[PDB]
């Protein structure tokens, strides 16, 4: 009945946010989403979308004819030019998407690390990493204490004595 | 007591491509390449003319098919495959360039050129231009000799464009089926037509000879055109085989022309067209038609390029 | 007791470029720009014809150089610099467009057009088309008057394309060295040739006059061509100076044409060609020839663009 | 006779892998490659290569002539278009390679950090960073113990008493 | 006791764009799109000619406006809007192609072609080419009959290019205002001009007829040109209405031509030009003129694209 | 009168460098710039600039005419080609700048983390993170001690006894 965080597995139960908290104490188990990390990721992804929606004001008109085919030579030049340009945009499109997707994935991983590192700095010397993305808290942490961690109102000074004791022996 | 940091995940994962991986699953993705076509010409907001059987160049010369469009006005011009520029068999020299000009003209305004004739017939008509009875191009005059085989007097007609926009001028050269027919219409001897401007100079001779029957006719009229600058003048010198203009054309404003084989729709609002319909999309790319015109997403070879809109999908350890 | 984490490194480091640094060393790299050329035309798997001294357009008209290729079939067509389209001095109108058509034709199939003549010589020959003795273009007929200076009767010949593919039709206009020579061959008076189709109309007059001697000859024949649509008909009206076709041409299928000055090789399998040989490469770019044709890596200016295939090289502290 | 890890220097002796372990204990010194980190980097680099090998099905044909030069005007238009397109691909090529190389270098650095951070989480409170990419282990770690770290079978609970003692005084 | 790690920041933050954000502030940025134009033609280091009223093609034929430039030499050639290629009204066939050739010629070297005439006037002059008195194109000869209405003898003149560079040859066809004027100058009957080379063959007939008065004249001369290969020969066969060349032209070397309406400056050193001046910039892009020529930054639609030269700006908590 | 580091706020007083140190001890408060981190960032940014200055040797000439307009058909083909090419470069330019700026920002963030992590490894077990980018030093650190940290001459062994004492109770 153990719980685990990021590092081999996501949470299919976290359905109200992208990033979140999962605790277990005497009160049982719980899961809640972190707003600030979730919104940062959402704002960045939607930011990409808007950039890719920015339409062009360039209008293009017919340069050949599909009812009455133009002269061969000028027609082959045109086809050659269009096909050359289509190759360029096909290349651009492929690269743009691959590039953005790599970045989307990386910045998402970044937000996860930043959330983990923040919590680590909140807990100071009162906790230890279990290596699955969790923190073993070396003091009693009820639901109110867990909530204090989620909204950054956790004062490590309050539990430090009790925690260092349990850690050292 | 324990607190874990995690991220959401689904079993409903969709594959995308990156620099490194091919088919890496992300939580959510959206398409960037439009493939959804609307098989209509969405014309709402645009003054639209469907030329139908009228060929675009016919609007200038005026075969019976184009009588409604002799002074048409439009924002959106639609050519149809059934369209024909011609009643009496023939074709324009530099036709496509002229088409490209008319497609963005915004329609045409016609104005009389004021040519008067003496010692000559002007009522040249044909069975191929049936309008009630035998007739001819509405904007043109088929000049003959007077009786039959009689000599066609040398003539010189000029026209000044007194307007502030360039004038579109069109004339025709008639190629009879035989030198016997050419003589019957314009008299014996060689025939010459000279067209002079102040930035244009060309010359024309007819070429009588047998040709395959088109519309039952083996004769050909080939049309020529120029743009006349403001206050400039065109002069016509000729002695037969000349199809004279009655009116000049002036471009109204701005438009866009397309070639299509689907119906028109004045409810839909669109801005990117192709022969198969309208592309309405905020997507950057499309895979529908490489020759689409207007304001369009760029055409690409690929039918699908998925953009990750979510993080990498990592299934929960069960 | 101690455990360290590290990464490999070499002294054999190779420099690459990034967004920031220029010449940053990585452990391993590979080239993306192909520069390795195979100076042969790798033709394995492709039915190949090396026209040699035959010019591509000559395959249609048939100078002696092209007698082997009058109905050639190929997937890969190779023009050579020594090639000539012509025996009797002259040139095609719109030659390059015709070349581009034949390069992807897959070869040509010839079919008789069935022209018969009366009151006229058809055995026009020249020393410039030596085939055993004096001769002429194999697919064409040099029509004369009958005796010398005699009048050339007005004639009209037509041909319908009863096939499902367009027919390639070629005719010639002969320009004599003098009006004296033109009269000796076709009789006095002006000469006219009219060529009529159902989407084509052109006319021709000869231009007798002195010209520099080419192949010992000061006369010129210029060839003209059209594509005839199925069930459409071409009609020829003429009275001299006309080089008539005997057969029409039909395109076989699909091919690709190149211009080269290196040998052919039927062992190598290739798909990207240039005048200097074949580019076989999985690399995305190449710096060999900007005009290379077929399925090719994109041409770039740079001779080398190294792609890191390994991490940044950090030498061990000694 | 000290050993050091990444952070000023790589290892020219690590010849069976990209990333690896180097230890020193009473048994002496040793070096072994980590498979999972090495393969991840190799799979990503080879993944780039395959993407850049994906050939085009676009065939191009001759549009001018180097034996019989085409007409001047249409010839200059063609040259102008081709040269314009060559500039575009030369640009694309240069940028693509520079971009990929920057990413190749960065993801390689990433794998190194991830390996270091993993080991750090294995050792828990039984070790300290020396600042050269190494860990000072505050208990006796023979070859079998070192091997347990490399295959992630190291149980920090076993050595924790001994380690915390040596650390605290 | 405490030590903190930090980074600099300003209140003077400038906004830039990234993949994600639009208007994210960085500490420092610089422009990549050049908009700063120098309204002069910076010509330092370049041998420059300002044709002024001389049209570029006029340098070959030689109207009075171009007498200084008949054998000009330059690295940088500047056409002006006021320039005219012509004194006696007319125009070149394939004019633009010829312009593009002369723009990179490095100037022209003229050489006599050595034509001699008998039984004919060569002193054809006009009021439109006033040079002291009535005159004509300096490099050309206006050939007449001899007296008035007299017959123009058939003539044949040839010229071999004995040099190692191709020769630029130009001739004119004269179109009289009437057949009465054509007869008065060259005699009755049809007139023909044939021009033969060893890779070129063309023919010409005049077209007498009324045309609008340009420079007080209703006649037109249209010029034609070819490039003659080394050791090749051009031959002219004609019987009237022919404007003969006196000298041929040879290209000097290499140059670049521009069209401009701003002054010249020989102090500034530039390498990218447009009609409005010079672009001197190390920036990769520019938004000044899409048709700029020389060695230029690439033209873009956007007037500004800011490149971050510093980190993200994060204001200090006060 | 507290001081804070990166993580919600930069320093508008750090005017001699990009990255730096800010301390407080009995001697008072001080701020100094770190050279190595500042120069690395500056060398990378200037490296980008040089790459974008590398001029093209491709010369282009006039292909149409703005005094005597060329023929309609060839003129429309040319305009269509140029406008197509302008769209391509406008796209390239926009993407290049956006991409470089994202990278410039990220590598700058990277240098900040690397500096922070270095200092953390210098201080070993003698300090704790306050979560604002600072380190609480659990021993007396005068100006000379602070300077030793900045030039990497800080020997944690010297203060370890005193520090572990103050940390543990
Ligand atoms: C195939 C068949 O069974 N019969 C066709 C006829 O359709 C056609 O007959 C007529 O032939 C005479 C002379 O051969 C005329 O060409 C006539 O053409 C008209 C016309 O009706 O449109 C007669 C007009 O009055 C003429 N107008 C003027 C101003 O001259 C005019 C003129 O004759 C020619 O069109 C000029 O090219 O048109 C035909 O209806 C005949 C076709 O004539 S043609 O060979 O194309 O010249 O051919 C029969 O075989
Ligand atoms: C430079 C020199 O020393 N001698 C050359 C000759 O090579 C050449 O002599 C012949 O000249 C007569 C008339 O001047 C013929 O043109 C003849 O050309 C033939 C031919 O042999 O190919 C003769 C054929 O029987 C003709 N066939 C028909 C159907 O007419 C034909 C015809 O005469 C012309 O080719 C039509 O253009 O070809 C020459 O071999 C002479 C070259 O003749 S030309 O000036 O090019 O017309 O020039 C001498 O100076
Ligand atoms: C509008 C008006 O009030 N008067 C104009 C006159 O400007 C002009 O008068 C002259 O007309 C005669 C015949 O009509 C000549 O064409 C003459 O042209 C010259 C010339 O001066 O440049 C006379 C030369 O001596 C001729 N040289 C040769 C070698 O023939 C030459 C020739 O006649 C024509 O230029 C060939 O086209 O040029 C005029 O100055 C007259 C314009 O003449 S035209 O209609 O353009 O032919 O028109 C009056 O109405
Ligand atoms: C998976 O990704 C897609 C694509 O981003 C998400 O669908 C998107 O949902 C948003 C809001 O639900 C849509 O925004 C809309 O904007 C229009 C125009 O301003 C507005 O009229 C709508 O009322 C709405 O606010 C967006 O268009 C839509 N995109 C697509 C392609 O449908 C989807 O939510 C993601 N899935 C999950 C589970 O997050
Ligand atoms: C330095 O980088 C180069 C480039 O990646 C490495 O050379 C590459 O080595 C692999 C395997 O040794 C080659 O893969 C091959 O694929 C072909 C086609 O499927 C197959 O027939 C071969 O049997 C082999 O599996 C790859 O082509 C080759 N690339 C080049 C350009 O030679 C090289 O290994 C790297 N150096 C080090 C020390 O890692
Ligand atoms: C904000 O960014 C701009 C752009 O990088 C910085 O201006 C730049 O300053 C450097 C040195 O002050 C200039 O380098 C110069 O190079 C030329 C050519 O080699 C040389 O002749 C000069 O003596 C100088 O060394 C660089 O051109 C200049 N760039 C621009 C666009 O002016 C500026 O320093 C940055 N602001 C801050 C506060 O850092
Ligand atoms: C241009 O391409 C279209 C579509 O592939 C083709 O139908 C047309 O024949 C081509 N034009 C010429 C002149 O070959
Ligand atoms: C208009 O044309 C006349 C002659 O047709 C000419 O004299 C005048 O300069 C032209 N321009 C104006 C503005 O009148
Ligand atoms: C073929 O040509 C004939 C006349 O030559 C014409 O009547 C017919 O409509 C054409 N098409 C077919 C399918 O027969
Ligand atoms: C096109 O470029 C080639 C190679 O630079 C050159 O040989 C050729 O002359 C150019 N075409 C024209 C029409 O100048
Ligand atoms: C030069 O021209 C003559 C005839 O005009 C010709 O015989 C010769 O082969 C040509 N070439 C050389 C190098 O003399
Ligand atoms: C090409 O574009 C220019 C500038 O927009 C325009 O002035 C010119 O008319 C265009 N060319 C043609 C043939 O329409």
């Amino acid at each position: 009945g153990a719980i685990a965080g990021f590092i081999e597995n996501g949470w299919e139960g976290l359905i109200d946010g992208w990033y979140g908290f999962r605790h277990q104490n005497a009160q049982g188990e719980g899961t809640a989403a972190d707003y600030k990390s979730t919104q940062s990721a959402i704002d960045q992804i939607t930011g990409k979308l808007n950039r890719l929606i920015e339409k062009t004001n360039q209008q293009f008109e017919l340069i050949d004819n599909e009812f009455n085919e133009v002269e061969k030579q000028i027609g082959n030049v045109i086809n050659w030019t269009r096909d050359s340009i289509t190759e360029v945009w096909s290349y651009n499109a492929e690269l743009l998407v691959a590039m953005e997707n790599q970045h989307t994935i990386d910045l998402a991983d970044s937000e996860m690390d930043k959330l983990y590192e923040r919590v680590k700095r909140q807990l100071r010397e009162n906790a230890e990493e279990d290596g699955t993305g969790c923190f073993e808290i070396f003091h009693k942490c009820d639901d109110d204490c867990m909530a204090s961690i989620r909204n950054n109102t956790y004062d490590h000074s309050k539990y430090r004595e009790e925690a260092m004791q349990n850690r050292i022996q | 007591d324990k607190i874990c940091l995690g991220h959401h995940a689904v079993s409903n994962g969709t594959k995308v491509n990156t620099l490194t991986e091919r088919g890496v699953e992300v939580v959510n993705a959206t398409e960037t390449v439009e493939r959804t076509n609307i098989p209509r010409i969405c014309s709402k907001g645009k003054r639209t003319v469907d030329l139908g059987q009228c060929g675009l160049l016919g609007t200038i010369t005026g075969p019976p098919q184009c009588d409604q469009f002799l002074e048409f006005s439009a924002d959106l011009i639609i050519e149809r495959r059934e369209g024909s520029d011609v009643c009496y068999p023939g074709k324009f020299v530099n036709e496509e360039a002229l088409r490209q000009i008319l497609r963005e003209s915004g329609g045409i305004d016609k104005e009389a050129m004021g040519f008067t004739y003496s010692g000559i017939r002007t009522n040249g008509a044909t069975s191929a231009c049936r309008r009630s009875g035998s007739s001819f191009y509405a904007e043109m005059k088929w000049l003959l000799s007077n009786t039959d085989n009689a000599a066609f007097p040398q003539m010189t007609k000029s026209y000044k464009n007194t307007r502030k926009s360039p004038a579109l001028i069109v004339w025709g050269i008639h190629h009879s089926v035989s030198t016997a027919e050419q003589t019957k219409l314009y008299g014996s001897g060689n025939k010459l037509v000279t067209v002079g401007s102040s930035n244009y100079q060309q010359s024309f001779v007819p070429s009588p000879g047998a040709r395959p029957q088109v519309n039952g006719l083996s004769g050909r009229i080939d049309f020529h055109w120029l743009m006349l600058n403001p206050n400039d003048t065109v002069t016509f010198s000729f002695n037969g085989a000349f199809i004279a203009p009655d009116r000049a054309s002036f471009l109204r404003g701005k438009s866009m022309g397309i070639q299509s084989g689907v119906q028109v729709d004045a409810n839909c609002e669109g801005d990117c067209y192709h022969s198969g319909g309208t592309i309405i999309s905020n997507l950057p790319f499309q895979n529908i038609d490489s020759r689409a015109v207007g304001k369009c997403p760029r055409y690409v070879k690929q039918r699908s390029l998925l953009l990750a809109t979510g993080m990498k999908n990592v299934p929960e350890i069960p």
